[PDB]
């Protein structure tokens, strides 16, 4: 009986508040907060029944009012990108119930953006190109293809740990051949200082 | 010390039955299971304490069946399968023992088995890949490197891709697509589409004794299933694409 | 701590010959619980014999009533066996009327 | 008739291994509930057992008892090296509230006979008897938050509403008025022992006593008031005298059931 928001965007650094309603929150009824990431199962984050609790990756703050509670991410990092999931659970029950969850997306601070579009070229064969829209900061937003025979895969960070740099990234490609790298990306806003080579 | 389910991909032909097997963590009286549906919830089917099913109410139909005879493994068995079965079954385990202090009470979920029905297996086949290298105008522009992993024609969405460097897995640097795109989205049932991009520095690629390999795991058909078509049956197998190191 | 039963025989009605009554045999001061009360017909162990659950007084020592319907008869003999861990034979405790 | 609801509990510990738990639900002396440890369900010995509670708060009150009693035996057990315990020892508890001078809760803990714990505003007071065992054990079960969060809803919330309604739910059974039978016979010591005996009567308070006429006797010798089946009393009240001693002697019997009238049996 959990009631939570199905999205939130946070910035990347920030604290990230979870909310969640529980009408009773009984002084026996537990909250568990659960997270999941793509193709896996849910993991335990933390719990409490009464005494908000500070453990080493999240804090619970309980309403001393108990009709809601609210998980609290200190720093959010890139990691901390997945379905949260607030539980409640009588203490001698033992079955959990999900709900529908919070998807939590901690969007990437690019410190500093160049946007390029780049072609590269394949291994093992002859002008079989995609074209790569990288650098951009996370207020772009990559658009799908109207094209039928053009393909568009949506936004995708990635951090070089070593060197401490995070980039965004996407990709397009085609057989066609009126596709170029110029206009591979023209159904998107992309920044008016996007570097296009020749 | 973890929860094992297996198989943790299953293609299986509408009408057949089907057996999912959960091991879980040593003296866990508690055992759940749970059926999840893209962009849900897990949902409640069935609970154990010990060898006793105690609580079945989530079960979909007649169909479900569960059991755990010795009160550890439990097998969830899915009979005359319908494409509505296709889900991610997740299986958990408590210890359910009294909750002081550092007891978390915590449920240790599995990896979860994916269910993939489909009318006829024809439709399965492996993914093609190809690895494309870095653009010298990025090497130039920013001292950066980008190699581009094209996993293509691939069904069901059973894969699994990852970068390897010098016979080592890499994760730093690197992001895949959280969900592949439909080569026909008009279509319906078309084969996926899947791209990731491996990052590293201009230096690390124009070092010609480095090398570079993407590769993607698909979960397709078994020794069991049956194939009566001419091309080559669309078996569990690793697909994979490689690029050396180039000097300038 | 231990403690040894105090048994206590008893007829639910005044004794008379050839007539249904009920007799009951209240063990009331043992520890620990597991006892064993037998109502004996001339020192034959009667099957059809009930009791209480078990039960305890403000002290913790355990209390626990055993009965049957039974016909009495000047030539049967009535008594009630008890054999616990405080006890070195089974005591019987007879029935006078 | 009764003013308290109680629920006792006695666990048996043979072998690390072995462990029975034993039950039951009670209104003073008289059990309206018992326990199936086979199943983990609830007897209901009388139609008004359930009190005016419905089978959705009944049912939630059996799976707190059926997950208390399958793990506690497991947690003692564990717990038995930690604590220097040796195998066999016996648990025993009872908890519940009462009416008083206004309902007060109460929860008392018992090992080998001896007093292990008591509960005094919402707290674990430990008991002098149970000793160090008894100081680890209090300053053990504090960490339990879930056990001393449920246990104080019990205590003080669901089981007042409960007594009240329980003992409305069956006044006609609580408080009827039995009517006692008596008889006379002769103890076995020139010396004879006097015997009465006062069988089947509710409620438990009775005035029996051996007359000269309209004078009392002082030596009158009353026994225990034992438990007949179902819910009626049994007493006995001897005398001691001379053989021509007997001659006007009576035993006289007051019960609120006999309305005035008296039993007065002469010999
Ligand atoms: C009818 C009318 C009402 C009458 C009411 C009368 C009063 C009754 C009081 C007695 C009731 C029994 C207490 C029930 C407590 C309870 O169930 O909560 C528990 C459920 O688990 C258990 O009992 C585990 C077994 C407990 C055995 C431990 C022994 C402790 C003995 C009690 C100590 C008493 C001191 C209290 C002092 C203050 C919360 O478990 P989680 O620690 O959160 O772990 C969650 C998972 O469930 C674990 O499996
Ligand atoms: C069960 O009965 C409880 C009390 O018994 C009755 O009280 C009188 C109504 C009396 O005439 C007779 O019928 C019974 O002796 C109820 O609890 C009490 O409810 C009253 C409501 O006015 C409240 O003032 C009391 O504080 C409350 N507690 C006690 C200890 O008496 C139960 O009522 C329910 O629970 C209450 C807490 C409240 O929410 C009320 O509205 C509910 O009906 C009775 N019902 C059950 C199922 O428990
Ligand atoms: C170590 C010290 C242990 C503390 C002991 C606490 C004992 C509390 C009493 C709980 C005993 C449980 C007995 C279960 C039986 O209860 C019933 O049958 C009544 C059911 C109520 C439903 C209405
Ligand atoms: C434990 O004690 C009981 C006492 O009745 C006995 O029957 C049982 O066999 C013992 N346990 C084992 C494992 O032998
Ligand atoms: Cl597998
Ligand atoms: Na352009
Ligand atoms: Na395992």
């Amino acid at each position: 009986k959990t009631t939570q928001p199905p999205s939130m965007d946070c910035a990347e650094g920030r604290a990230a508040n979870l909310p969640c309603n529980h009408s009773t929150i009984s002084g026996n009824e537990y909250v568990y907060w659960y997270r999941q990431i793509h193709s896996q199962g849910p993991q335990y984050i933390i719990h409490g029944l009464k005494n908000n609790e500070t453990n080493e990756m999240a804090s619970l703050i309980i309403t001393e009012d108990r009709k809601s509670s609210t998980l609290i991410l200190p720093h959010a990092t890139l990691r901390d990108t997945a379905v949260y999931y607030c539980i409640v659970r009588v203490a001698y029950r033992q079955k959990v119930t999900f709900g529908t969850g919070t998807k939590l997306q901690v969007i990437p601070n690019i410190q500093n953006p160049d946007p390029a579009v780049y072609q590269l070229r394949d291994s093992k064969s002859s002008d079989k190109s995609v074209c790569l829209f990288t650098d951009f900061d996370s207020q772009t937003n990559v658009s799908q293809s109207k094209d039928s025979d053009v393909y568009i895969t949506d936004k995708c960070v990635l951090d070089m740990r070593s060197m401490d740099f995070k980039s965004n990234s996407a990709v397009a490609w085609s057989n066609k051949s009126d596709f170029a790298c110029a206009n591979a990306f023209n159904n998107s806003i992309i920044p008016e200082d996007t570097f296009f080579p020749s | 010390a973890g929860v094992s389910q297996s198989p943790r991909y299953k293609v299986a032909k509408r009408g057949q039955d089907v057996a999912l097997r959960c091991d879980p963590i040593s003296g866990h009286v508690s055992l759940f299971w749970y059926q999840q549906a893209l962009g849900q919830g897990p949902e409640f089917l069935t609970y154990f304490q010990n060898e006793a099913q105690l609580d079945k109410s989530g079960l979909p139909s007649d169909r479900f069946f569960a059991e755990r005879p010795e009160g550890s493994v439990s097998t969830l068995k899915i009979q005359r399968t319908q494409q509505e079965d296709s889900a991610v079954y997740l299986c958990a385990s408590s210890l359910a023992r009294a909750q002081g202090a550092s007891n978390t009470g915590e449920l240790f979920f599995g990896e979860g088995s994916r269910l993939t029905v489909l009318e006829d297996l024809k439709n399965v086949f492996p993914p093609e890949v190809a690895v494309f290298e870095p653009s010298e105008a990025e090497i130039s522009h920013t001292q950066k490197a980008t190699l581009v992993c094209l996993a293509t024609g691939f069904y069901p969405d059973h894969v699994e891709l990852s970068w390897w460097v010098n016979g080592k897995e890499v994760h730093s640097g690197v992001c895949t697509d959280p969900q592949p795109l439909k080569e026909q989205p008009a279509l319906n049932d078309s084969r996926y589409a899947l791209s990731s991009r491996l990052r590293v520095s201009a230096t690390f690629w124009q070092n010609p004794r480095n090398h570079f390999r993407c590769q993607v795991q698909f979960y397709g058909l078994s020794e069991n299933d049956e194939w009566t078509q001419d091309r080559a049956k669309p078996v569990t197998q690793i697909v994979s694409a490689e690029a050396w190191g180039r000097a300038d | 701590i231990q403690r040894t039963p105090k048994i206590q025989v008893y007829s639910r009605h005044p004794a008379e010959n050839g007539k249904s009554n009920f007799l009951n045999c209240y063990v009331s001061g043992f520890h620990p619980s597991d006892i064993e009360v037998d109502l004996l017909k001339n020192g034959e162990r009667i099957e059809k014999v009930e009791h209480s659950d078990l039960s305890f007084s403000k002290d913790w020592s355990f209390y626990l009533l055993y009965y049957t319907e039974f016909t009495p008869t000047e030539k049967d003999e009535y008594a009630c066996r008890v054999n616990h861990v405080t006890l070195s034979q089974p005591k019987i405790v007879k029935w006078d009327r | 008739g009764p003013t308290s609801f109680h629920v006792i509990q006695t666990s048996s510990f043979t072998n690390s291994t072995w462990a029975q738990t034993q039950g039951s639900g009670w209104l003073d002396d008289l059990q309206i509930h018992g326990w199936d440890s086979d199943s983990g369900t609830a007897i209901f010995l009388k139609p008004w057992s359930k009190g005016n509670f419905s089978d959705k708060e009944v049912a939630e009150l059996e799976e707190i008892f059926r997950v208390y009693i399958f793990g506690f035996a497991r947690e003692v057990q564990d717990f038995a090296g930690d604590f220097q315990m040796k195998y066999p020892f016996e648990i025993q508890g009872i908890a519940g509230c009462e009416l008083h001078s206004a309902i007060v809760s109460f929860l008392r803990g018992a090992l080998g006979g001896l007093d292990f714990l008591s509960v005094k505003n919402a707290s674990c007071v430990p008991s002098p008897e149970g000793g160090s065992r008894a100081q680890k054990f209090c300053a053990l079960i504090i960490q339990y938050q879930g056990i001393m969060e449920t246990v104080r809803i019990l205590l003080y919330e669901t089981c007042p509403r409960y007594l009240l309604g329980v003992l409305n739910a069956g006044k006609a059974d609580l408080q009827r008025q039995v009517k006692p039978e008596a008889w006379l016979s002769s103890g076995p010591s020139g010396r004879l022992q006097l015997v009465c005996h006062v069988s089947g009567f509710y409620p438990k308070p009775v005035w029996v006593m051996w007359m000269r006429g309209e004078q009392e006797q002082q030596g009158t010798q009353l026994g225990d008031i034992l438990p007949n089946a179902n819910w009626t009393w049994y007493l006995r009240a001897t005398l001691d005298v001379a053989d021509g001693e007997a001659a006007g002697l009576s035993c006289r019997v007051k019960h609120s059931s006999l309305e005035g009238q008296d039993i007065i049996l002469y010999w």
